[PDB]
């Protein structure tokens, strides 16, 4: 391992180069400004991101030893020898050279002092507390720290002269992760037809371990289709299927339709595809949404000459049975960012701290796998008015309502996560979340006009075996009231009688065949749609539309 | 020799009540 | 045991056989393409699926070195003396031979050190941790793990490196059931009369465990048919296709065990009326459920939802109690109010765990009797209680429309005042017909009567024509 | 019994659970009574101890792991079985739930018989009104 | 005593319990008296808590289970045994619920009658009136 | 004190009562004063917490049961007396309550504060007493 | 304003009370007539409310004296339904009325840091907008 | 400091209270700095602890113990003006506080530290510390 192993970080790289080196290189330069040069750094971020990577290349590019202290194995079997080791241990550390010493997963002796409720673990942060202020400044040695996550540190253990420089080693921009591929693909036999660009162009959220899965897993594949047709039964090896080897680009395709970045594997949807032709009609719509939601991810040159912050927030609102959720799988699956779905009642909780420990937890991953899509459906159920009633059953409601706009308002161009909202009921919404400069934008979803209403048919009724000479305008026209989810109830019944038709037909083949094609018609008939006119309704009342107007034209 | 010691001390909920009003 | 007695689950087989003895019987291979393999993986899904049955065939078919480490025995009550366990195990693994390690519930080994307050517990996560990954990580060596939640997993040690593979062993099919019964019946003697696959086609939610279960209880109940020891009784027990049938009605599946309805015996005839709403009723649950292969040739998902409204006593719960009995579909008879509670949002945890077992257990008819006591207008009091009822509606509305699967869930709610439904629930998509269950008329009140004087011996002169023509406004109940 | 397994050292009680199995696996085909099994049987969700869920996870992977189990059979006694973890509740590590009941007008004529065969009741005593007359009485 | 018995390590109050009823079977036939038993046996399923579970459970197993008890005696005190565990409340564990409740103005007139016995009293005194003109003072 | 003595750690509170009592009953025949009784006396049955009513039994034990007190006398106070259990208002407990709730008390009090400092010589305290008429103390 | 009653005048109430603990102070009300509403008669719960909003504001407004300084900011578009017991002499008197070169100087400020193109002049901008505002 | 004031030792945490108390007593009139008080002072609410309301009222008891013969002040540094006990705000500890919301202690500052270097021949720290608004040591 050496420099040219981490990647991606270049000014963080130069950074923690300079405050390894230069201390430890050059001492003059540091008498000469008149600084005594730090002890102690730390390095944080979300895990698998190159932390210990990078402090083992350091071990590596200088000569001075390494000494590596695994967290949870500093704790001994007799009773009280764990302090002799860790002070035998660093004394050899400064008596011998210069080194260099890394005390790995930090958090596993820093619980905050409130959660320990133990002695042992004093004792040995005390100790450590004692030689790491036992440290001349002839010993010329410096201590890398490696924490999983920042909030869990004694601040003890972060006062100045101790441990005083931290870096935030975050999320590889698209260059970042192109270098990276190259430095993983680089020592493998790569057929031609590859364009790595793609793929770090293709690839949002993933940091530093999930591109080496993503380069096993294209490997793997490549394995199975040689190992399918090579068919070595298990019993010798060749020497020819080895030598005709190429990673294709489909296997590419492949392992990354299969893999997602190894922070949101925890929240992980399953896979609905919905294309942007299944949501018929609202053209003017989709494209409004469009444009908003691939300008902010795609053109910062754009937005730096604009000038003008973009929206981070978006409220559908609109009767039930319009495609507000449907937009939503459209843009979670072909949208070219992450996406993560959280349902309102959802994060709750009963306990004390943990509704607002799971808020916390949800918004720090989408921070985390940046940019992301935070889909918050029925967005009336968790953000309601304050103060509504005295019976506040303990405040929690609102007390989660301040912890989702005091988590939320701390966002900037910086981080991309886009906030798409969704409510049947818009009156209920607290005016906070409507205020400018938080959700500005709001989108009125109508009733179908025919057209659409068309558009919409077609878009639901494309992988259906249909009549040659059948139209649906006429159904389009008559249907004149109706909505999104009605016209999937008029076809839904038109496809449950034809099945009906095709069932009969086979039971009478079959009995005659008692005493080749399935039915009479595959393909549904304009009678199937003419009696299945007689049962369909119209899913939203007059009044409930008559709100909406009201509420749009306010 | 030293040991060690498992402790598991309680926990606190929240609850949620009905008013009555008078229009 | 060996690749035969694991059954449904081709994919995960071919996953884990190739992970664990590709790489163990042609590295040079591994070489040639230069990479290493996945080598930690972790299984997971619902109890009684197979996963400590793959890790045990895994341990019988490959040759290599095999170490168990069941959760809670690496601890241990003087300090640090647990991570020694994991130090020494680890060692003693990789010191021999290449080697597989199995992890049996790695949820009492690896919490999300998060949520957790202990000290020990940290530290043995920890020492794990830089065991799979650090300075001298592991060489030559596998690791399995097996789980029932993978979400009380710190999301730390499920990053390449740890564990970088996730197989997801969860509930079989109809093929699958198929395959597992003719692996648990080819060492008993069967009759000729038995025929797995009807058996396979009404096992609608039995996973793994739960058809040997099955298969032992029909032995039994044939062990217990000719026993009222001579081997001419040794010989020839012959297990009926009878005996399977008992033990199909008497057994449910373990998932629903827990909320396994009381069996209340009604029968199709003894709903009176009502004629073409029953036909109704039979064609919107047996097509979905048996013949999917129309659905997917016109390339549309069924219908699944239903409400019956009318006036009280018509017979909206005598259909669902019709339902239960005679449907080859689980049935999860849920009520109105016994869903809501004291504390802070368990309404609507109570109603994601029902929903979440609706869909495990698929195909799936969930009966929501007096569906406006639960599922009412939406900000209309004042008075509330926090808006509770507000957030259980709109987890309704959410669980049976939002980012789920649409794999199979019947809902049939039943209400006699439907003004006080939300109309969020009475669109398409949720409850899609709307059946109004109409008062009888004289040659229904007549069958009503038929249908439960179909017991009772009665004078032959009497007509019940009469009778029929003389109640003009009477419901069933009256 | 349910409670008395568990000891404040931590990683205790889970080795009470191993010598009580061992012992039982080791001497004979043998019967492991387990009373008032809500104690020691959560359902790992709700809970938000450790050891608890920890001696449960023992309990699960003692009864059916790897080579689970050799000729013994567990009993297990409970009043309410829906507070109990569902992964125990399967085939292998308990295979079937029988209901004891409330006795009918029979049960409850039986159950009089049994407890009135020891005492010297008088000439004028019958059993079969008694046990009409009491009701809802569980035995 | 109700809180006497409890410990903050988990897995220890039942070992109060346990050896408090073998020092009690040790010897002799005994009497056991658990003032305030309300405050260590809640309803189950009402409370959020292993422990106070696992306590009533305890204290199940010792009063009724397998070779339950030998001529030890076991009596308890409490203010609201509605709020007491119903399976404690049973034949076998507590099967004579005597009401304690308030005397009438014969036995207030017997209070009297004892607690002035060792007080010096006047000659012009009498208890039967006084007796009287109280009603709802009790002990 | 009332809300320092109670804690989340299950069966500690009980134990530091029973140490205090201990601790008052081994030197001397003492006084002790128990302050803010109200807030670890919640009526056993408008609470939900199971340590409030057990360090009410607790109470009630040390209080009253065989040999409870052998010449040692408690004192309580409160702000609201009826928010305490009718258990805990009984006779042997808190067998007497008194109320402390004017013009020459308030005299009697400037008297008593004003005496370790010559203040002058032309101050009335009438004036003092009769414009602070809503001093408790 | 809370739904139910004695909070929406309890959070003026407090309001209030962080004024005179922060002295001086200027307690900007925006949108007067939403909040007054010239409480008149109304007959019925928001009525009520709005009396009782009133009344917590007037008796929180008149009970300022010379000390703790504070300073109450209202703005409004319509002055038609505003109360006039609140345009009373004694609790707020003054009354400040608030064109083409404010739009251009209000353009100008909008436009300050923003790359604009040099040969672009707002003052037709400023001549075609006549009845419009800030805001738009 | 706040945290510096526990040990291994039950208790130790009292006796440091008092051994620095009776030494600064006893060696002058002098000041007590307490900083981070915070960690000191939980607000005796929120904790569930122990040992921080035994050192809790070693400090309440030890800051009312101090007679006009001491002639001693104590001084304390927060963060948050919200964390703290109202026992420890009441009248006799802690009454005057002051609500710090310059120019020359930072041009001091700066004079301060980098004063140790072979600086430059074209500086004008005057110009920092009137550029460098909040900061602060
Ligand atoms: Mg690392
Ligand atoms: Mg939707
Ligand atoms: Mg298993
Ligand atoms: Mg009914």
């Amino acid at each position: 391992v050496g420099y040219d192993d981490i990647g991606g970080c270049r000014k963080q790289m130069a950074q923690i180069r300079e405050m390894v080196e230069l201390p430890l290189r050059h001492p003059q330069l540091f008498k000469a400004i008149g600084i005594k040069p730090p002890r102690g750094v730390l390095m944080y971020g979300p895990p698998g991101t190159g932390k210990t990577l990078m402090a083992r290349a350091v071990a590596n590019e200088t000569g001075a030893f390494f000494f590596l202290i695994n967290g949870p194995e500093v704790m001994s079997k007799m009773a009280g020898e764990s302090e002799s080791n860790l002070r035998k241990a660093f004394e050899e550390a400064e008596k011998n050279a210069p080194a260099i010493i890394f005390i790995d997963e930090i958090d596993s002796i820093a619980p905050k002092r409130d959660k320990t409720n133990g002695e042992v673990e004093r004792r040995v942060v005390s100790q450590l507390l004692t030689l790491m202020d036992g440290m001349k400044a002839r010993s010329n040695v410096v201590v890398i720290a490696a924490t999983n996550r920042p909030n869990s540190i004694d601040p003890a253990l972060r006062r100045f002269g101790r441990f005083d420089r931290e870096v935030d080693i975050g999320i590889p921009d698209a260059t970042g992760r192109l270098e990276v591929l190259r430095i993983h693909t680089k020592n493998m036999k790569l057929a031609d037809d590859v364009d790595l660009e793609a793929l770090a162009a293709e690839t949002h959220g993933y940091v530093g371990a999930d591109i080496a899965s993503l380069c096993s897993e294209a490997a793997m594949q490549q394995i199975r289709e040689k190992m399918d047709l090579i068919d070595l039964d298990e019993d010798e090896i060749d020497a020819e299927v080895l030598d005709s080897l190429g990673v294709t680009m489909d296997n590419f395709r492949f392992a990354l339709g299969n893999s997602n970045p190894s922070a949101l594997r925890e929240t992980v949807v399953e896979s609905v595809n919905v294309t942007w032709d299944d949501v018929g009609g609202l053209d003017e719509i989709k494209e409004e949404l469009k444009e908003t939601v691939e300008y902010p991810v795609l053109h910062p040159d754009q937005y730096t000459k604009f000038g003008l912050s973009p929206s981070k927030g978006v409220l559908f609102y609109g009767p039930p049975g319009t495609g507000k959720t449907l937009l939503a799988k459209a843009v979670a699956t072909e949208v070219s960012a992450n996406f993560i779905s959280v349902k309102g009642p959802e994060l709750l909780s009963m306990w004390y701290g943990e509704s607002e420990s799971n808020i916390r937890d949800i918004f720090d991953k989408a921070r985390a796998a940046a940019p992301t899509v935070v889909f918050l459906d029925e967005l009336d159920s968790i953000a309601k008015a304050r103060g509504g009633s005295l019976g506040d059953a303990g405040g929690a409601s609102d007390r989660v309502v301040n912890q989702l706009l005091t988590e939320m308002d701390g966002m900037n161009a910086k981080k991309n996560v886009f906030v798409i909202g969704a409510t049947n009921r818009p009156d209920q919404i607290d005016p906070a979340i409507l205020r400018p400069g938080r959700l500005d934008q709001l989108i009125y979803v109508p009733l179908p006009d025919e057209n659409a209403r068309l558009s919409i048919l077609n878009a639901q009724l494309r992988k259906t075996p249909l009549e040659p000479g059948l139209e649906l305008t006429a159904i389009a026209k008559a249907t004149q009231g109706f909505s999104g989810a009605d016209l999937l109830y008029i076809v839904q019944r038109a496809a449950k009688y034809a099945i009906k038709d095709s069932i009969e037909a086979h039971r009478q083949h079959e009995a005659e065949k008692e005493v080749p094609e399935v039915d009479p018609v595959p393909y549904i008939t304009k009678e199937h749609f003419a009696e299945a006119m007689k049962t369909a309704k119209r899913s939203v009342s007059d009044a409930e539309l008559r709100r909406y107007e009201a509420y749009s034209q306010q | 020799a030293a040991a060690a010691a498992a402790a598991a001390a309680a926990a606190a909920a929240v609850a949620v009540a009905v008013a009555v009003a008078a229009a």
